[PDB]
RNA sequence: CGGGGAAUCAGGGUUCGAUUCCGGAGAGGGAGCCUGAGAAACGGCUACCACAUCCAAGGAAGGCAGCAGGCGCGCAAAUUA
RNA sequence: AAAGUUGCUGCAGUUAAAAAGCUCGUAGUUGGAUCU
RNA sequence: CAAGACGGACCAGAGCGAAAGCAUUUGCCAAGAAUGUUUUCAUUAAUCAAGAACGAAAGUCGGAGGUUCGAAGACGAUCAGAUACCGUCGUAGUUCCGACCAUAAACGAUGCCGACCGGCGAUGCGGCGGCGUUAUUCCCAUGACCCGCCGGGCAGCUUCCGG
RNA sequence: ACGGUCGAACUUGACUAUCUAGAGGAAGUAAAAGUCGGGUUUCCGUAGGUGAACCUGCGGAAGGAUCAUUAACGG
C-alpha cells in the first residue's frame, strides 16, 4: 500500500524530469508535498504549480524546468541534530556549492541553509540538486 | 493485578543503537505496591508511581495515582 | 530487501549477527574449534622434539623430495610435519633434538608444492637455521 | 512369490497372497537399511585410515 | 488489491463535486428519517435503504440532505442492530459454509474458503473491539456461530 | 574482572582493553571466628581437604596472585643491587 | 584497514552461491488525506 | 452379454483455481473473481518469526476392486568379455473408499503490496455509446455479427526509456 | 558437658566428566617383479532393482534446432 506521499511524489517528479516532460501530475497532494515543492520552487528548481482541489486528497500540476537533476527523499525521517547535519551534506549533496537538503524542524519545513541560519536541525526530509 | 494490595505494571520505552541509528522496542515489569484506596482500578490504564523504600523483595515502588484508559468512560 | 524502518534495530542487529556465521573468516576465529584443533592452539611458535626425518613427496607438477621433519610437540603432545627450509639444513636436525617450529605463512595452508605440511622449522637447540647455513655459529648436543 | 493371479480365487485366497507379498518387502526395507548403515559405518571407518596417512605414515625415510 | 482474492479491481462508486442538495429533490430531511425508520421497521442492513432511498425516492446521499450518514440515524434514534452489518453477513457466510462442510466431507476448496472467511471474521471483530462497538468478552465461535444469527 | 581508555579508520564502523587512574573481587582450596570504629582480615587465629619443613618418634612450624631470587611451565618477561 | 568479500551509511538472489510449493495467520515492523 | 478404464477429436498462448491442479449430460449444494453502483462501514490496512490449512507423482498403512498398463521377477533372443538395449508373459502398484506421508526442474529457474516511466491492436470477462446486417424481409424488445470507448485479466509485437 | 546454629569435610550408591595402564580384534602402511590369473539428449522427485552410482516404473521439467498450409463459406 501506500506509505509515505512525498516519496511518490518525489519520484514522480523525478522520472518526469530525466524524461523530460513539461508538466508532471502528482497525486495525493500533502501538505508536506506543497511546503517541499514550495521550497524548491523558492530556490528557482521547479517554476510554479496548481492544486486541484478534489474533495478527497487533492493532486497537484507542477510546471517543470530542465533545471533539476535528482529529487530524493530519505525514509525513514532521521532526527538530525545541528552537529550531525555536516554529514548529511557530505553523504548526499553531490558539491558543498550548491543542492539542499530539506528537513523539517519546529521552526518550519526549510533548508540546510537555513536551518543553519535558524540554529534549529530536526527531522530529514528529503533533498534536491 | 493478582497479587494482595500489589500491581504489575510494565514500562515501554525505545533503546537506542548507535551503529544503525534506529531503535527497539524494550520493556520492564515492575512488581508496584497498590494502596486501597485506589480501588476499581482496570487493567491497561496508566498509573503515576514513585520511588520508595525498598517494600518487597522485587516491590520498591508506590501508586502515587492513577488516570484511566483512554476508551473507558 | 532490507527493512528500512526506525524501530527496526533489533531486527537488523539480530540479522546480521545470524549472517556474520556464514564467513568462513569469522566463523573460523569465533567459533572455538579451528582454535583448539590448532597444534599451536593460538601460539607463533611451538617447541617440539624431532621424532624422523620425513622426505615428502611434493604436490604434481614441481617434482621433488622436500625435507620435512616430524616433530612432537612438547605442550600438548601432538604430531606435526614440519618443513626444514634451505638445503643441506636437513643434516643439522638430528634425531631427539629441541627444535622451535614455527607456521608457514598462510594461517593453516599447505603453502606451495609440500602437500599437508603448515609448519616449519626455525631454530635446532636453540640456534637458528638461518645461522646455520650461513656459518655463524655452531649447534651444541 | 511369482503367482499369476486366476480370476476364480476369492477371499482368504488373495487376501493371504497379497499379505505375503507385504511382508517380503517389510523384511526387505528393514534388509535394505541394514546395508544402508553398514556400508556408512564402513566408508566413515576407511575415510579416518586414508585421513591418517595424510598426516602420519607417509615419506621416505 | 483485495485482501484475501489475488484479483486488483477497480469496481467502485465516485461521487459528485457538488455537495448541495440538487435542486430538483423537494424532500425535507426530516421526511428523509421518516422514510428511513419506516423502511427500517420491515427489517433492513443501512446499505439496503441507501439502496431504496437512491432507485426509488432520487435521495442521492443522506449525509448531504440530512447532515448524518444512515446508521448515525439509526442509532441516534435506535433502530439500529446489536452487532454491525457487515460483520454478521460474514457470520451468515460463515455459518452456510459449515452447513455445506457438515452435509460434504470431503470439499477442500470450501473448507479453505471457510478459513478465510473465518479470518476476515476475526479481523472485523478486532476492529469492532478497539472502537469499542462489541463487548470486549465478545468472541466468535465454531458451535456458537448459528447462535448469532 | 568492569570502566576510564588503546589500535585501526574518509564518513560509518571493526577489534583490543591481564597492564601504572577509579571501582570490584582473592590471597593453595572451602568454612568459621577473635580484636577492633573499620576485617569474615590471611606478612591474625581456628578447623578439615590438598600440599609440604624440622625432627632425640614425643611433638613443633607453615602459606611470595609483596620486593628480589629460584624451580616448574612454556614461543614468551630484569638484580637475592 | 584494504573488505561496498557482512553492506545502517553501502552488497546481492534470470542464467554466476541464493526467492520458502502455496495460502492464512499470532507477535514485530510499517501504515492515506485532513484541524491557522 | 459383463467388467473395470478412460473421457479424445472440439482443446486455443482460451478460461478457472491460493497453489497442487481442473474437460461426457443433467440436477442439487455452498463458494469466487471481474464488472456496474450519487449503497453502507470509515482505516478496519501492507508484509508477516510462532502457529495453521491445502499441497502432483511415488510410497505407507487399513477395506473394497482389479480393464489396460506395469516397477519387481520369469522366460526368449544377442556375443573376444554382456549381466543394459529388444520381444512374450507378468507381481506390487496404477482404480475407489478411510487414514498417513509433505517432497518435485512444486519454473517466470524471476518474494509480496504500492508509486512512476513509450507505443500498438488481437483476445477473455463485465460495462458504456453507436449507423447497419441477420433470427426465411421477424410485428416491438431480445439474441448473433460490425465499429468504437472504459476497467480488470492471460498473452503478444515493437521501441537507441533506461538497465 | 546437653542442646541449637553455621558449617568445612568423609562414607555410601546414581547420573555423569576427565586422566592414565592394557591381553586381544579389525585395520591401514614400506619390504617380497615372491604363487596364480560397447552403450548415453540433460535432468527433477520418489519406489524397486544386492549399499551408492547407474537402470527401470510413475508424475514433472527444458536448462532441447518450428518447416509448410491457414482471404469463399454463398443459389
Amino acid at each position: 500500500v501506500r506509505m509515505n506521499v512525498l516519496a511518490d511524489a518525489l519520484k514522480s517528479i523525478n522520472n518526469a524530469e530525466k524524461r523530460g516532460k513539461r508538466q508532471v501530475l502528482i497525486r495525493p497532494c500533502s501538505k508536506v508535498i506543497v511546503r517541499f515543492l514550495t521550497v524548491m520552487m523558492k530556490h528557482g528548481y521547479i517554476g510554479e504549480f496548481e492544486i486541484i482541489d478534489d474533495h478527497r486528497a487533492g493532486k497537484i500540476v507542477v510546471n517543470l524546468t530542465g533545471r533539476l537533476n535528482k529529487c530524493g527523499v530519505i525514509s525513514p525521517r532521521f532526527d538530525v541534530q545541528l552537529k550531525d547535519l555536516e554529514k548529511w551534506q557530505n553523504n548526499l549533496l553531490p558539491s558543498r556549492q550548491f543542492g539542499f537538503i530539506v528537513l523539517t524542524t519546529s521552526a518550519g519545513i526549510m533548508d540546510h541553509e537555513e536551518a543553519r541560519r535558524k540554529h534549529t536541525g530536526g527531522k530529514i526530509l528529503g533533498f534536491f540538486f | 493485578m493478582k497479587m494482595q494490595r500489589t500491581i504489575v505494571i510494565r514500562r515501554d520505552y525505545l533503546h537506542y543503537i548507535r551503529k544503525y541509528n534506529r531503535f527497539e522496542k524494550r520493556h520492564k515489569n515492575m512488581s508496584v505496591h497498590l494502596s486501597p484506596c485506589f480501588r476499581d482500578v482496570q487493567i491497561g490504564d496508566i498509573v503515576t508511581v514513585g520511588e520508595c523504600r525498598p517494600l518487597s523483595k522485587t516491590v520498591r515502588f508506590n501508586v502515587l495515582k492513577v488516570t484511566k484508559a483512554a476508551g473507558t468512560k | 530487501g532490507k527493512c528500512r524502518g526506525l524501530r527496526t534495530a533489533r531486527k537488523l542487529r539480530s540479522h546480521r549477527r545470524d549472517q556474520k556465521w556464514h564467513d568462513k573468516q569469522y566463523k573460523k576465529a569465533h567459533l572455538g574449534t579451528a582454535l583448539k584443533a590448532n597444534p599451536f592452539g593460538g601460539a607463533s611458535h611451538a617447541k617440539g622434539i624431532v621424532l624422523e626425518k620425513v622426505g615428502v613427496e611434493a604436490k604434481q607438477p614441481n617434482s621433488a623430495i622436500r625435507k620435512c621433519v616430524r616433530v612432537q610437540l612438547i605442550k600438548n603432545g601432538k604430531k606435526i610435519t614440519a618443513f626444514v627450509p634451505n638445503d643441506g639444513c636437513l643434516n643439522f636436525i638430528e634425531e631427539n633434538d629441541e627444535v622451535l617450529v614455527a607456521g608457514f605463512g598462510r594461517k593453516g595452508h599447505a603453502v606451495g608444492d609440500i602437500p599437508g605440511v603448515r609448519f616449519k622449522v626455525v631454530k635446532v637447540a636453540n640456534v637458528s637455521l638461518l645461522a646455520l647455513y650461513k656459518g655463524k655459529k655452531e649447534r651444541p648436543r | 512369490s511369482t503367482q499369476p493371479r486366476s480370476k476364480n480365487e476369492s477371499k482368504e485366497d488373495k487376501r493371504a497372497r497379497k499379505q505375503a507379498i507385504k511382508e517380503e518387502r517389510k523384511e526387505r526395507r528393514v534388509e535394505k537399511k541394514a546395508n544402508k548403515l553398514a556400508f556408512k559405518l564402513e566408508k566413515r571407518r576407511q575415510e579416518k585410515e586414508l585421513l591418517n596417512l595424510k598426516k602420519n605414515v607417509e615419506g621416505l625415510k | 488489491g483485495r485482501m484475501h482474492a489475488p484479483g486488483k479491481g477497480l469496481s467502485q462508486s465516485a461521487l459528485p463535486y457538488r455537495r448541495s442538495v440538487p435542486t430538483w429533490l423537494k424532500l425535507t430531511s426530516d421526511d428523509v428519517k421518516e422514510q428511513i425508520y419506516k423502511l427500517a421497521k420491515k427489517g433492513l442492513t443501512p446499505s439496503q435503504i441507501g439502496v431504496i432511498l437512491r432507485d426509488s425516492h432520487g435521495v442521492a446521499q443522506v449525509r448531504f440532505v440530512t447532515g448524518n450518514k444512515i446508521l448515525r440515524i439509526l442509532k441516534s434514534k435506535g433502530l439500529a442492530p446489536d452487532l454491525p452489518e457487515d460483520l454478521y453477513h460474514l457470520i451468515k457466510k460463515a455459518v452456510a459454509v459449515r452447513k455445506h462442510l457438515e452435509r460434504n466431507r470431503k470439499d477442500k476448496d470450501a473448507k479453505f474458503r471457510l478459513i478465510l472467511i473465518e479470518s476476515r471474521i476475526h479481523r472485523l471483530a478486532r476492529y469492532y473491539k478497539t472502537k469499542r462497538v462489541l463487548p470486549p468478552n465478545w468472541k466468535y465461535e465454531s458451535s456458537t456461530a448459528s447462535a448469532l444469527v
